[PDB]
C-alpha cells in the first residue's frame, strides 16, 4: 500500500471511518463521491454538505483554468466540465427547504 | 566510422562539457561510444594537435626517433608533439533522416541549460503568476461587491511585508535635524491615495 | 608634518642583537599552524598542526617529547596556562579541547562554538579561557563548569586572536573586519574598537612588561596600550608580506613572520624594523611554500620559535639597520 | 514449574532500574522539556566520520579566501570570491590527475598561494589515504564507502 | 563643527613616536587583584544562574511606596521556566555613536582570470576551446649500443 | 640546503621519545 | 544550482533552552593547579 | 495594476521575495540597493530609508551603498535628512575620498 | 509506529468478516478505489519525442505515470496495461501499452519512438 491512496483505503480505516460515521456522525464527503441525482437524500445536512463540496471542486477547476499555457485543449474541456459543475450546484439549490 | 556532422557536433559537446567527461558526448552521438569518442577527440578535434605536415627537417627528426626507439610510436609522437597515427603513417611513406534528427536533438542539448530542477522551478513560477492574474481578474468581475485579496498562507509565524515595517533600522538622530522631511513624506504620501483612488 | 618627522630622526632605538637559525625540527607531517611554550618552565612547546596532531617538544635538545591525538580536523591553535597544568587546545573540528597534563588526556571538550575555531587565550589571572572562531564571536568559558559564562557579540566578521589581559580590557580581540576590539567581560559589551588597520588583523600579540598589544594586518604593524584603548606606534612595515604571526619578545624585540617566510624584526614601541630573514625550505619542497604561520618565544626571550609551512620548526638564536623614515 | 524465590532476580532488576532512573531523568526529561519549548539553534560536531571531510574543505576554502583578501586590493570583491574558489577547485582537481595546473593570468603570489594550500590538502589527503589503507589491512571497523574511497585514492595515487 | 568633534586628529597620531622614553605603566596588583574579584565574582555568578536555569536536579519599592518581593514554589511537575520556547529573536544593533573607522593614504597585474573547468559546468556555458624534446645521451647512445650489437652477432 | 649547511642542526623527528603514559608536568604534595 | 558555496558564518543570542545535554553533564568539579 | 490591494498585493510579494534573497546572500549589497530602489519608485521613503540603514549595518565599508543611499536622499528633495546622512559617512569614514567630494 | 510493525491495533470489537463486508458495502460509494489510472512511478523505456512541444525525453526517464487496465487482454490469460505519461514542458498526456507477443511495448497516441 505505498503512495498513500492504498492507506486511506485499506480496511481497517474504512472500518474506522464506517465506526465514526455510525457514533457521532463523522463523514467525510470528500471522501465519498458526490450523488449524480439528487432527491435520493432526505436529509439536509448530508445535502448541504454535497453542495459545500460542489462549490469547492468549481472553485478548484476555476483556479487552474486561468493557467498561462490557454491554447491547451485541457483548459476548452474543464470549461465544460465548469459549466457542468455550477449546473450541479444549480440543481442543488433546489426549492424542497 | 566517422560522419563529419557527427565530430562537428561532438567537438560542440566538448566546448560545452568537458574534454574529461565522456559518456554524456557519447550519448550525444547515438551510435559512437564513449571510450571511442574519446580517442576520436584526441585523434582529429582537439585544435593544439599540429595534425598538418611538416618540414624536412622534421621529418628527419622522426625518422631518427624511429631507428632509435625500436617502433615505440607513442613515445615518438609525444616527442614530435605530433599525434601517434599520422607520424607512422609519415614513417611508412618514407542516414540523412537520422542526421537531421540527431542534429536536432543535439542543438536542443547543447542550447538548454536546463533539466528536471531549472525547468520545473521556472514552470511553477509561472503558474503561480498566471493564479495570481486569475485572481486578480476574479475580483475585478466582482468589483461592485466588497472582495479582499488573498494573503500568502504563512507556515510558521511569518511577516507579511506590508505592515508592521519589517526589522527597521534608525534615521539616526544626527546633528542638523531638521523637521521639513515630515512634511515632504506626509506630501509624497498624499499623492499615493489619489493613486490608489 | 615637520615636527613630528624630526623628533623621530633626534630619537635613536637600541642596539638588539640581530637573529640567526639555530634548531629546525622537521617532525611534523603538516603545517604547525600553531605553537606555545610552559609559562612557568621553559623545558617544553608544543606545536599543533594540519597532521590534526599536536606535538610537544624539548627546547634544548630539539627532540620529539610526545604526541597528542584530540582532535579530527587541523589544530588552530593552543594555549598552556600557568595557573593550571592544562593546555588548551583549538581546532576547526570545532572543539575546544582540556589536556591534563598529570595524564597527558583530554578533559573537558567545550562545546558551543559553531564552527572553526581559530584561538585560545586562557586568562592569566582567573580559571577561565576565551576562544574565537569564524563565528564572529568570542566566548569566554568557565573551566570548572565547561560552559560558555558569555559571549560578545560585537564583531561582523571571523575573529582570529583574541588575547587576554589581566586589567580591565580582559580581552583583545582581532578580526578580518580588521576592528580589534578591546572588551569587558563583565558589562557584557565593548570598550574601545581600534579600527585603525585597513585589512584583516590575522595577527595580534600582548606585550609582556608593558601592557600592550602588537597588531598586524597585511602590512602596517600597528601597537597600541590598551588602558585607554590608545595607538603608541606603527612599525616600518611598508612593503612586507601578509603578517601571520605577530609575537613579542620580553625585551621588547618583536618578531613578526609573512606568508612570504621573511622573518621580519622590529624594536617595539620605537616602530624601527632592525632586521629582514630570508626563508628556508627543504629540497624537496616549494619556493612558494615556506611561509612562518606560527611562532612565539619563551619567557626569558633569546630563544624564537617560528612554525613554518614546510612541516618544520625553526627556533632561532641570536650592528643595527640604518632608521630612514618617510 | 513451580519454582518460586525471585529474590536474586528481583535484586537484579531493582538495581538495573536504578542507573536507568538517571538516564530516564534525562531522557524522558529532556524530551517533555522538548515539547513545552522545543529547540532554538544547535551545533553539529565535525568529530563525526561523516561530514569531516567537507567541513575540512570548506575551511581551507575559507583559509585561501582570507589569504587572497589579505595580498592585494580589489572593488567588489565578493565576485570575485567565486572566482578564487573556483580556481582553487580547478587546481586540485589537475593535482588529483597529475596534471600541471598552469593558468596564465594567474598573477605570481596568488598562483603561489594557491600551489601551497593545494600541496597542504594532498599531504592531508595522501596521509588520510595511507592511514586508511593500514587501517583496512588490520580490519579495523573500515567503512564500505571508505574502503571504497581509499581503493579509488590509492589506485590514483599509484598511477601518479 | 559636529564632523571635526566626531573625528579628532590625534587618533591617526601615534603617542610613542614623539616619546620614547615614555611607557605604558603595567597594572598596579592591586588594581589586577580587584578587576580578578569583580569578574571572578560576575562570571561564577552567571554560572550559577545558567546552573539554576537547567533542568536536570543537582526586598524592593516602586515610587515612594515600599514593597516586598517574593519567589512562590512551583510544583516540581510543571515547567520550571513556563515563559520560555525557544523563540527565534532578532535583534536591532543599537549603534547610536559612529565608529571612526580610520586609515592612512600595478592594477593589470593584481586581476585574476576567469577560470574554466575542464570537469565541470554549473551553468553549461559554452566557450571557444579554452580546454622536452631534447632526450637523454641515453635514448642515443642505447640505441647505438643495441643497433651496433645486432650488427656484430649477424656478422 | 641552508638549513643542512652550516653548523645548524636540522632534526628528523618520528618517534616520540619520552613515552605516552608519562606526565607533562607532575602535582606531588607531601611524602 | 543551489549546491552553494558560501561567504560567512553566523553568531546570534537567544533564550537557552534548558535541555539536559550529555556531555554539559557535571565532570572534573576539580580544577588542579601548579605549585608556586 | 488597476486597484489599490492590487498594488499592495504586488508591492508585498516583491518584498517578500528581497527579504528571501537576502536571508540567503546577507552580505551581498547589490541586492540590498536594488531594493532600496525599489522601495524608493513604491514611494514609500520609510522603507526604503530603512533598507539603506540595514545594508550600511552589513557592510559599513561599502562606499556604493553610502552613495547611493545619499543619492536616494538628495532624489526626494529631502536635503537636509541627506546632508545628516552625508556627515554621518564622513564620520563613519574619513579616509575614503569619496563622501568628501560628493 | 514503525515500519515493520507486526501488529495493528484493533478495536475490542472487530468482527473481521463483518468489517469486511462493511468496507465492500462502503466501496461502491467510496471515490478512490472506486476508478481507473491508479498511479504508479516508472521509468520510460522507450525514449520517445513528445507529439506536440518535441520534448525528447530519454530512455530511464523517471515519472509518475497512471497505469490502467486494458479489458481487451492479449490473447487470454495475460494482461495488458495504458501507462499514461506527461511530457516534462508540455503537459501533453503521453502514453504506452505493453503488449507481451514481442516482450516490448506499444505507442499509444502520446508520441513515437527513436
Amino acid at each position: 500500500m505505498s503512495r498513500n491512496v492504498d492507506k486511506a483505503n485499506s480496511v481497517l480505516v474504512r472500518f474506522q471511518e464506517q465506526q465514526a460515521e455510525s457514533a457521532g456522525g463523522y463523514k467525510d464527503y470528500s471522501r465519498y463521491q458526490r450523488p449524480r441525482n439528487v432527491s435520493k437524500v432526505k436529509s439536509i445536512k448530508e445535502a448541504n454538505e454535497w453542495k459545500r463540496q460542489v462549490s469547492k471542486e468549481i472553485k478548484q477547476k476555476s483556479t487552474r483554468i486561468y493557467d498561462p499555457s490557454l491554447n491547451e485543449m485541457q483548459i476548452a474541456e474543464l470549461n465544460d466540465e465548469l459549466n457542468n459543475l455550477f449546473k450541479e450546484w444549480k440543481r442543488w439549490q433546489w426549492h424542497i427547504d | 566510422v566517422w560522419t563529419n556532422v557527427e565530430d562537428q557536433i561532438l567537438k560542440a559537446a566538448v566546448q560545452k562539457y568537458g574534454t574529461h567527461q565522456w559518456s554524456k558526448v557519447a550519448s550525444l552521438l547515438q551510435k559512437k561510444t564513449a571510450r571511442q569518442s574519446e580517442l576520436r577527440w584526441n585523434e582529429y578535434l582537439n585544435p593544439k594537435l599540429n595534425f598538418t605536415e611538416f618540414s624536412k627537417e622534421e621529418d628527419a627528426q622522426l625518422l631518427d626517433l624511429a631507428r632509435e626507439l625500436p617502433n615505440q610510436w607513442r613515445t615518438i609522437a609525444d616527442m614530435m608533439a605530433r599525434p601517434a597515427q599520422v607520424c607512422v603513417e609519415r614513417y611508412n611513406r618514407l542516414l540523412e533522416d537520422e542526421e537531421k534528427e540527431m542534429l536536432a536533438e543535439a542543438r536542443a542539448r547543447l542550447l538548454n541549460t536546463q533539466g528536471k530542477k531549472a525547468t520545473r522551478k521556472i514552470r511553477e513560477r509561472m503558474l503561480e503568476e498566471s493564479k495570481r492574474i486569475a485572481e486578480l481578474q476574479k475580483r475585478r468581475e466582482l468589483k461592485q461587491a466588497g472582495i479582499n485579496v488573498a494573503i500568502k498562507k504563512p507556515k510558521k509565524k511569518y511577516g507579511t511585508d506590508i505592515d508592521y515595517n519589517e526589522d527597521i533600522v534608525y534615521e539616526q538622530a544626527p546633528m542638523p535635524g531638521i523637521y521639513d522631511t515630515s512634511t515632504e513624506d506626509r506630501q509624497i504620501k498624499k499623492k499615493f491615495e489619489q493613486f490608489e483612488r | 608634518i615637520v615636527n613630528r618627522y624630526e623628533k623621530l630622526l633626534s630619537q635613536r632605538p637600541e642596539w638588539h642583537a640581530p637573529w640567526k637559525l639555530s634548531r629546525v625540527i622537521n617532525g611534523h607531517l603538516g603545517w604547525v599552524r600553531c605553537v606555545a611554550i610552559d609559562p612557568v618552565d621553559n623545558e617544553w612547546f608544543i606545536t599543533g598542526s594540519n597532521d590534526t596532531t599536536m606535538k610537544v617538544w624539548d627546547l634544548a635538545t630539539g627532540k620529539l617529547k610526545t604526541t597528542l591525538a584530540g582532535h579530527v580536523m587541523t589544530v588552530r591553535d593552543v594555549a598552556v596556562s600557568d595557573r593550571h597544568p592544562y593546555l588548551f587546545s583549538v581546532s576547526e573540528d570545532k572543539t575546544v579541547k582540556c589536556w591534563d597534563l598529570e595524564k597527558n588526556q583530554i578533559i573537558r571538550d567545550y562545546y558551543g562554538h559553531l564552527s572553526g575555531v581559530r584561538t585560545v587565550s586562557i586568562h592569566p589571572t582567573l580559571d577561565l579561557i576565551a576562544t574565537a572562531g569564524r563565528d564572529s564571536v568570542i566566548k569566554l568559558w568557565d573551566m570548572r563548569t565547561r560552559i560558555p559564562v558569555i559571549t560578545l557579540v560585537g564583531h561582523k566578521g571571523p575573529i582570529n586572536q583574541v588575547q587576554c589581559t589581566p586589567v580591565d580590557p580582559q580581552v583583545v580581540s582581532s578580526s578580518t573586519d580588521a576592528t580589534v576590539r578591546l572588551w569587558d567581560v563583565v558589562a557584557g559589551k565593548t570598550m574601545k574598537v581600534l579600527t585603525h588597520h585597513k585589512r584583516s588583523v590575522r595577527a595580534t600579540a600582548l606585550h609582556p612588561k608593558e601592557f600592550s598589544v602588537a597588531s598586524a594586518c597585511t602590512d602596517d604593524i600597528r601597537s597600541w596600550g590598551l588602558a585607554e584603548g590608545s595607538l603608541l606606534t606603527n612599525f616600518e612595515s611598508e612593503k612586507t608580506g601578509i603578517i601571520n604571526t605577530l609575537s613579542i619578545n620580553q625585551d621588547d624585540v618583536l618578531f613578526a613572520g609573512g606568508d612570504n617566510g621573511v622573518l621580519s624584526f622590529y624594536d617595539y614601541k620605537s616602530g624601527h624594523k632592525y632586521q629582514s630573514l630570508a626563508t628556508r625550505e627543504m629540497v624537496g619542497s616549494l619556493e612558494g611554500e615556506r611561509s612562518v604561520l606560527c611562532s612565539t618565544f619563551d619567557k626569558t626571550g633569546l630563544r624564537l620559535i617560528t612554525g613554518e609551512a614546510d612541516k618544520s620548526i625553526k627556533i632561532w638564536k641570536q650592528p643595527g639597520l640604518a632608521w630612514n623614515p618617510n | 514449574p513451580g519454582c518460586g524465590f525471585w529474590q536474586p532476580a528481583w535484586r537484579v532488576w531493582l538495581n538495573f532500574l536504578r542507573g536507568t532512573i538517571p538516564l530516564l531523568e534525562r531522557y524522558i526529561g529532556n524530551l517533555i522539556t522538548r515539547q513545552f519549548e522545543g529547540r532554538s539553534n544547535e551545533i553539529v560536531k565535525t568529530t563525526t566520520k561523516q561530514r569531516l571531510d567537507a567541513y575540512y574543505d570548506l575551511e581551507l576554502r575559507n583559509s585561501v579566501m582570507d589569504d587572497i583578501l589579505e595580498m592585494m586590493p580589489e572593488s567588489i570583491r565578493q565576485k570575485k570570491a567565486r572566482t578564487i574558489l573556483q580556481h582553487l577547485s580547478e587546481a586540485w582537481r589537475c593535482w588529483k590527475a597529475n596534471i600541471p595546473w598552469d593558468v596564465p593570468g594567474m598573477p605570481a603570489p596568488i598562483k603561489k598561494i594557491i600551489e601551497r594550500y593545494i600541496k597542504s590538502k594532498a599531504d592531508a589527503w595522501v596521509s588520510a589515504a595511507h592511514y586508511n589503507r593500514e587501517r583496512i589491512k588490520r580490519g579495523a571497523h573500515v567503512e564500505k564507502t571508505m574502503v571504497k574511497k581509499n581503493l579509488g585514492r590509492l589506485t590514483r595515487l599509484w598511477i601518479k | 563643527d559636529q564632523i571635526a568633534k566626531n573625528v579628532k586628529l590625534d587618533d591617526f597620531i601615534p603617542k610613542r613616536q614623539s616619546n620614547f622614553e615614555l611607557s605604558v605603566p603595567l597594572p598596579t596588583k592591586a588594581e589586577i587583584q580587584e578587576c580578578t574579584a569583580r569578574t571572578k565574582s560576575y562570571i561564577q555568578r552567571l554560572v550559577n544562574a545558567k546552573l539554576a536555569n537547567s533542568n536536570n536536579r543537582a526586598l524592593l519599592l516602586n515610587n515612594s511606596h515600599h514593597i516586598e518581593v517574593v519567589s512562590k514554589q512551583m510544583d516540581p511537575l510543571l515547567p520550571r521556566f513556563v515563559g520560555k520556547k525557544a523563540r527565534k529573536v532578532v535583534a536591532p544593533t543599537e549603534n547610536d555613536e559612529v565608529v571612526p573607522v580610520l586609515h592612512m593614504d600595478d592594477p593589470n597585474e593584481w586581476k585574476i582570470p576567469a577560470a574554466v573547468s575542464n570537469w565541470k559546468n554549473p551553468n553549461g556555458y559554452t566557450v571557444a576551446l579554452e580546454r622536452n624534446n631534447t632526450i637523454n645521451d641515453g635514448f642515443m647512445k642505447l640505441s647505438e649500443a643495441l643497433e651496433n650489437a645486432d650488427k656484430k652477432a649477424r656478422q | 640546503g641552508k638549513e643542512v649547511e652550516v653548523l645548524m642542526e636540522t632534526k628528523n623527528t618520528q618517534s616520540p621519545q619520552t613515552p605516552l603514559v608519562e606526565p607533562v608536568t607532575e602535582r606531588t604534595k607531601l611524602q | 544550482p543551489q549546491l552553494e558555496a558560501r561567504s560567512g558564518a553566523k553568531a546570534a543570542a537567544y533564550t537557552p533552552t534548558g535541555i539536559e545535554h550529555a556531555r554539559l553533564l557535571p565532570g572534573h568539579t576539580t580544577l588542579k593547579y601548579r605549585k608556586f | 495594476i488597476l486597484d489599490l490591494e492590487e498594488l499592495r498585493e504586488y508591492q508585498r510579494r516583491k518584498r517578500t521575495e528581497y527579504e528571501g534573497y537576502l536571508k540567503r546572500n546577507r552580505l551581498d549589497m547589490g541586492q540590498w540597493i536594488r531594493y532600496a530602489q525599489f522601495e524608493i519608485e513604491q514611494h514609500d521613503m520609510r522603507r526604503a530609508r530603512s533598507i539603506f540603514e540595514r545594508a550600511l549595518l552589513v557592510d559599513s565599508s561599502f562606499i556604493p551603498l553610502w552613495i547611493r543611499y545619499i543619492d536616494a536622499e538628495l532624489k526626494v528633495k529631502c536635503i537636509n535628512h541627506a546632508r545628516n546622512l552625508m556627515n554621518r559617512a564622513i564620520s563613519t569614514l574619513p579616509r575614503v575620498d569619496k563622501l568628501w567630494y560628493k | 509506529s514503525e515500519r515493520k510493525a507486526i501488529n495493528k491495533y484493533y478495536p475490542p470489537d472487530y468482527n473481521p468478516l463483518e468489517a469486511e463486508k462493511l468496507s465492500r458495502k462502503m466501496a461502491k460509494k467510496l471515490k478512490t478505489m472506486n476508478k481507473s489510472h491508479a498511479s504508479i512511478r516508472l521509468m520510460t523505456p522507450f525514449s520517445m519525442r513528445c507529439l506536440e512541444c518535441n520534448e525528447y525525453i530519454p530512455k530511464s526517464r523517471k515519472f509518475n505515470g497512471k497505469k490502467e487496465l486494458l479489458k481487451e487482454k492479449y490473447l487470454d490469460s495475460i494482461k495488458i496495461y495504458r501507462l499514461t505519461i506527461s511530457c516534462p514542458r508540455c503537459a501533453n498526456s503521453i502514453a504506452f501499452r505493453t503488449d507481451p507477443g514481442n516482450s516490448d511495448y506499444v505507442m499509444e497516441v502520446g508520441g513515437v519512438r527513436n
